[PDB]
């Protein structure tokens, strides 16, 4: 699953974690197994304006 | 007096039975005894430790 959100909102990407993110965009299960990779992404993802 | 023994049993159970019912206003080291409590202030992960 891969996606781009702010920086602040990569530690709403684990199991049972409320946030804006997790309530109405990209829900995890308590019991979920797997790896949450996250990366700066500012270099090619901002632009100017 | 005599039948002594025999109200010793019925207040042996009763008192048994007492000491279960009054364990559940035990905390058990958790932060309330209520289930409910516990469930309402706390996220779903949380809860259930």
């Amino acid at each position: 699953d891969s996606f781009v959100i702010r920086g602040d909102e990569v530690r709403q990407i684990a199991p049972g974690q409320t946030g804006k993110i997790a309530d109405y965009n990209y829900k995890l299960p308590d019991d979920f197994t797997g790896c949450v990779i996250a990366w700066n992404s500012n270099n090619l993802d901002s632009k100017v304006g | 007096s005599p039948l002594g023994k025999l109200q010793d049993v019925v207040n042996q159970n009763a008192q048994a039975l007492n000491t279960l019912v009054k364990q559940l206003s035990s905390n058990f080291g958790a932060i309330s005894s209520v289930l409910n409590d516990i469930l309402s202030r706390l996220d779903p992960p949380e809860a259930e430790v």
